[PDB]
DNA sequence: TTTGAAAAGCAAGCATAAAAGATCTAAACATAAAATCTGTA
């Protein structure tokens, strides 16, 4: 079942019953009637939505909210930091990398 | 008037500021302080913690044993007792001022011996072989501020309540200028002397310099942790004033600990009790039950504790824990609640002694989740390759990623890789950290397994093992998955 | 018994708020966190939720105003008892001073003393404390939030007033510091471009239509007005979403700055076709437009940049122009051109005498005229003024001794200002950097 | 017009000064309740 799968995932990752309770509580509370609650506990799709929302402000979700110029400046700064030995950079070197990249694209 | 800040929780004691040196016209005008009502000490809270009992509480056979072995309720301290009593008696009889230095490890009977010396001196003064004296006891760890000792001792001498500087000058004037026929001998116990050490050593110098005064009639018994406390933390003046003849309280041997425990259990070992079988209440002289605690168990407990510390508290607590274990098994097997031979065996003593010896670090790491174990395993691999003892967190991230992607044919890794990187879900993207990454990081930091550097860059922040490496490996060698790869 | 409002792109967050916040303290968590970055609708969703449920008793506090932990404790003590007086006016109360609270246990004692005098109430209720911007506190440390997680445990369990905390956070790392506490957290992800476009339209078209400029450009020259406002908002988003990212506030500021200049080019020909109006007001959609010394001081600053971005060994090749009597060879200059571009790095440190030597080397010009420039008191006065203006920095920032030989000097201005300074007095400072990179 | 040769430049490596800051303390600034000193009365 899906509920046993989510319990197994918690057992391998968190091993915490308060962690599972914090997801089970809005599964119970957002149901409107008995059949909706039964379908929610049979499917556990709200647990998947909860798990998606718990990672929405991580590095992956913050990268997916970036614009084209923001992503370009970030890639340029990462290139300058990877080429540097201390991993350090400033605005000038990152802008030089961005400008070289835009000329090589155009 | 508009105030730049407010102190609305000021609690000021009603203590006066005028010292003892300015309340009489001259030295020759000071009266006899022995014939004064407030001087030299010539409980209101005990009623507040009493209630009515409406249940007859059931005290089993082991209850008298466990109450008997409490530290609150001297076969081995007879030379230390003789030395301290001889020095204090000679200083009281000759109206002399002196210092008696006593030091030792915890629980070797220093405070007990000093209090027994003081009680025997009071018994001697009661039947008039020595002049009467005042007894003051000052513990350095029971003071809110270290200067409170100044406020305490003077309040025990004069009955006045002053501030600490005024009390210090009052004590200085009393010890230096008041004649010996006008005052009384004072014996002061300074317990936990290392807590009375300040940065400038004012109190230490004052307390051991008053003993060098002619008119003081002050005896200071200073109780400390070590012999070389003045030679380590005090100046040469205080070390010179304390003296050279310093009294060692060595740890107890196993015969002395065995004699202490047998002197506790003198009247109740190998004895008979009337025990009601329906309830378990035991009455010293319905079944007549014979209670014993074996001398071999007490002996080996005395041997182990004497080899470790010589602490009488530790030996009494080990015997009390063994009695508690025996009583727990007894009340479990007899169905006894709370309202023919009972023996505290040697296995209970060995269960009590090993309970503070079993280590829950390996047991704790054995029962962690897979991701915390993977963190620890990847950290151990990084310590194996680069040998740094401090690994960057980004290195741990890439090593966890590498260990997942290399052992991609392992069945458990195939079953769990989507759990670590997508939480078993489509519509969740491939994550850069594993699921419960900061959860297991904070869990290992809370347990004290790891140390983390205070940096705000998550990748180049370093993490160090706080425990030994072989117990971590041992815990990693118990798991069936991390053994295979 | 909770009304669930309708927020246009925060349906999951509103459902989570309905799940976690209720008038029953028996099924309400002690702590609840709303985590999200700036402009993600956290405050908006929380206001709509509490406006849809007026039976919920909420106290709103802003820790960004309170700045430190002690005024935050005093603000909690003041606002809780003010809300309790305005909630139950028929209850006799003792007005405890919020300035009595200097420590957290004093807050616990004050809250206990306030809450014990409301035991005549019938049902247990919740008092919600919203700390909107907990990690926006300017005096924040890692141990402060731990004192607020465990605050309910020091308060009585059988009280009629049961305080519940709702925290709002910005940074992910601050929240992830407290992951093992297992506090229920609702997260507010950043809006995408269509969501911020819709939010901007339905939040700004009502006041772009009713601006006095748009109603004065029509008369002196409502669905179509909304069409012009929405087309302007979409054009602003399409021109400047790459510049602002998904920031609501930056696009709001750009809309505010570029709306009147867009109104001032709307004619009777441009009102009914959007393409001709976009061509007429094209200059507003190509540039952001979000913006606002003596001769001795200028040459001292130029010499400071030369001293900070050249090596001292190469000074004898560039500035030496004197005829030699004693036989000697001048410096050859640098052998090969390096590619470091030293103006991208932080400036190096130099001494006073090198600064004055290069200054009189580059300063503008029979037997008593003394062609070169002396380092008299006004050069040093100008240099001290340059240090006062923070255009020259030292290694020391406080208790600076200017006369110590171990104190070194560096330029504090970038290249874009010395270009204007050098071209204000016509000095060729770009020739001096042409020999490298 | 060459010509060799000393002044000068580049590079690697190691000892060492020095910047940056973590940690802490003394002193200036500030408030405040109880005791103590004047000051008439
Ligand atoms: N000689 C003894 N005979 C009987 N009981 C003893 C003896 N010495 C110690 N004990 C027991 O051990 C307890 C602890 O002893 P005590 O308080 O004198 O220790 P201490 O040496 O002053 O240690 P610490 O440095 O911790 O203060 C006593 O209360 C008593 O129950
Ligand atoms: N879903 C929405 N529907 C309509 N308007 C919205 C919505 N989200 C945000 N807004 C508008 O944008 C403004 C900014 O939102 P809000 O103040 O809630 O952001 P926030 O995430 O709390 O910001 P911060 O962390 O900077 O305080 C709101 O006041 C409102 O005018
Ligand atoms: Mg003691
Ligand atoms: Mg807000």
């Amino acid at each position: 079942s899906n509920l046993n799968r989510h319990i197994r995932m918690n057992f391998e990752t968190f091993r915490s019953l308060p962690t599972l309770k914090n997801s089970i509580i809005p599964l119970v509370a957002t149901s409107k009637n008995f059949g909706s609650l039964c379908t929610a506990i049979k499917s556990c799709s709200f647990l998947d939505i909860y798990n998606k929302n718990q990672l929405s402000n991580n590095l992956t979700g913050r990268l997916q909210s970036l614009s084209d110029l923001e992503l370009a400046i970030l890639i340029s700064a990462a290139r300058v930091a990877l080429r540097a030995k201390d991993g350090s950079f400033n605005f000038n070197l990152a802008y030089a990398e961005y400008e070289k990249m835009i000329k090589a694209i155009n | 008037v508009i105030r730049k800040f407010t102190k609305k929780n000021v609690a000021r004691a009603k203590k006066k500021y005028t010292p003892f040196s300015k309340r009489f016209k001259s030295i020759a005008a000071i009266p006899d302080l022995t014939s004064l009502p407030e001087f030299y000490g010539n409980s209101r809270f005990e009623n507040k913690l009493k209630t009515t009992q409406k249940h007859q509480i059931v005290e089993t056979i082991f209850s008298k044993v466990k109450k008997q072995l409490n530290s609150s309720y001297l076969p081995a301290r007879e030379n230390e007792f003789a030395s301290i009593y001889l020095s204090a008696y000679s200083a009281i009889e000759s109206d002399s001022a002196t210092t008696i230095y006593v030091a030792g490890t915890p629980g070797v009977g220093k405070t007990l011996t000093v209090r027994e010396v003081v009680k025997e001196l009071l018994s001697s003064s009661a039947q008039r072989e020595i002049p009467d004296f005042l007894y003051v006891e000052i513990n350095g760890l029971k003071m809110v501020k270290p200067t409170d000792c100044y406020e305490t001792l003077w309040n025990k001498v004069s009955g006045e309540r002053l501030t600490w500087a005024a009390s210090m000058e009052s004590l200085e004037f009393y010890f230096k200028r008041v004649p010996k026929n006008k005052k009384k001998t004072i014996v002061v116990l300074l317990d936990e002397l290392d807590a009375m050490v300040t940065k400038s050593q004012d109190i230490m110098y004052n307390f051991f310099n008053w003993t060098t005064y002619e008119n003081a009639k002050l005896i200071v018994i200073a109780v400390a942790n070590t012999m070389d406390l003045p030679e380590r933390q005090l100046g040469n003046k205080i070390t010179s004033r304390i003296g050279f003849t310093r009294i060692m309280f060595t740890g107890y041997t196993h015969e002395e600990l065995k004699n202490i425990i047998d002197l506790r259990l003198k009247g109740l070992n190998d004895s008979f009790f009337y025990v009601d079988t329906k309830t378990g209440n035991a009455i010293l002289i319905v079944r007549k039950v014979r209670l014993r605690m074996s001398a071999d168990a007490i002996e080996i407990a005395s041997r182990k504790v004497a080899s470790v510390s010589g602490d009488a508290r530790r030996a009494l607590k080990v015997c009390k824990r063994a009695a508690e274990i025996a009583e727990k098994h007894y009340m479990a097997k007899h169905g006894y609640g709370y309202d023919g031979v009972q023996t505290v065996h040697i296995t209970h003593v060995m269960k009590a002694l090993n309970e503070t010896l079993n280590s829950h670090v390996i047991t704790f790491m054995t029962r962690l989740s897979f991701t915390a174990k993977l963190f620890i395993y990847a950290l151990l691999n990084l310590m194996k390759k680069n040998g740094s003892q401090e690994q960057e967190l980004g290195d741990i991230v890439d090593e966890i990623k590498l260990l997942i992607e290399v052992n991609g044919s392992n069945k458990f890794v195939m079953e769990i890789a989507k759990t670590l990187f997508q939480q078993g879900s489509d519509n969740i993207s491939e994550q850069l950290r594993i699921i419960s990454w900061d959860f297991v990081l904070n869990q290992l930091l809370d347990a004290g397994i790891l140390f983390k550097q205070t940096m705000k860059n998550d990748r180049i922040c370093c993490v160090k093992l706080n425990i030994s490496v072989e117990e971590a490996k041992r815990a990693m060698n118990e798991d069936e998955t991390l053994r295979n790869l | 018994n909770v009304t669930t409002p309708e927020v246009a792109f925060r349906e999951y967050q509103t459902n989570c708020l309905a799940s976690y916040i209720s008038a029953d303290p028996d099924i309400t968590p002690s702590n609840l966190i709303l985590q999200g970055y700036s402009g993600t609708g956290k405050t908006y969703t929380l206001k709509k939720y509490f406006n849809a449920n007026p039976n919920l008793h909420a106290v709103w506090l802003e820790p960004v105003e309170l700045v430190s932990w002690k005024p935050l404790l005093q603000a909690i003590a003041r606002t809780v008892q003010y809300k309790l007086k305005t909630l139950y006016p028929n209850i006799p109360t003792t007005d405890y001073d919020p300035l009595q609270v200097e420590e957290p246990f004093l807050l616990v004692k004050t809250l206990h003393n306030i809450f014990v005098q409301y035991e005549s109430l019938q049902e247990k209720t919740c008092l919600f404390l919203i700390l909107d911007g907990f990690d926006s506190l300017q005096d924040l440390d890692a141990a402060l939030f731990n004192k607020y997680i465990k605050l309910n445990e020091l308060l009585p369990k059988d009280s009629k007033i049961n305080i519940k905390f709702i925290y709002t956070m910005l940074e992910t790392s601050f929240l992830q510091r407290y992951s093992t506490h297992c506090i229920p957290t609702v997260m507010f992800p950043r809006y995408n471009v269509d969501e911020v476009s819709t939010i901007l339209v339905m939040s700004r078209c009502g006041e772009l239509m009713e601006d006095s400029c748009l109603r004065k450009r029509i008369i002196e020259e409502d669905d179509q007005f909304q069409n012009v406002a929405a087309n302007f908002i979409h054009l602003i988003v399409q021109a400047f979403h790459s510049y602002t990212g998904n920031d609501i506030f930056a696009l709001n500021d750009l809309i505010d700055f570029k709306w009147p200049k867009y109104v001032s080019r709307i004619t009777k020909e441009n009102i009914f076709e959007p393409l001709a109006l976009y061509k007429s007001a094209i200059k507003l959609f190509l540039s952001t437009d979000d913006n606002l010394l003596s001769i001795i001081s200028k040459y001292l600053l130029i010499a400071s940049y030369i001293c900070s971005y050249l090596e001292p060994r190469y000074d004898a090749s560039i500035f030496s122009r004197k005829t030699r009597i004693i036989q000697g060879r001048a410096a050859y200059g640098r052998r090969k051109k390096k590619e470091v571009n030293p103006r991208y790095l932080q400036p190096s440190l130099f001494a006073i005498e090198r600064l004055l030597a290069i200054f009189q080397a580059i300063f503008p010009i029979a037997l008593r005229e003394e062609s070169l420039m002396k380092a008299n008191i006004e050069v040093f006065q100008n240099l001290s003024e340059l240090h006062t203006l923070k255009l020259i920095a030292t290694t020391m920032n406080k208790n600076i001794d200017y006369l110590s030989p171990k104190v070194r000097w560096k330029v504090n201005v970038p290249w874009e200002i010395i270009k204007e300074i050098s071209e204000s007095v016509h000095f060729n400072i770009s020739d001096y950097f042409s020999d490298i990179h």
